[PDB]
């Protein structure tokens, strides 16, 4: 019933990407310390 | 004044897109 369109829409394309990445880069980069 | 274009929202989108991988590969780039 649903459309593909909206599933492989922009902010999945890039965003939600990158922002999930960023967010567990900078984790690691935390929990490393140094 | 003789209608202005306006900036669209695929183009803001785009910038956002390009500043977070930016992040990404500066964390990278870094470690």
């Amino acid at each position: 019933e649903e459309n593909p369109s909206l599933f492989a829409l922009e902010a999945v394309l890039i965003p939600v990407g990158t922002v999930g990445l960023i967010i567990t880069l900078i984790f690691v980069y935390f929990w490393l310390e140094r | 004044g003789g209608w202005d274009p306006v900036l669209p929202s695929v183009t803001i989108l785009s910038l956002f897109s390009v500043f977070l991988l930016v992040i990404l590969a500066h964390v990278l780039w870094k470690k």
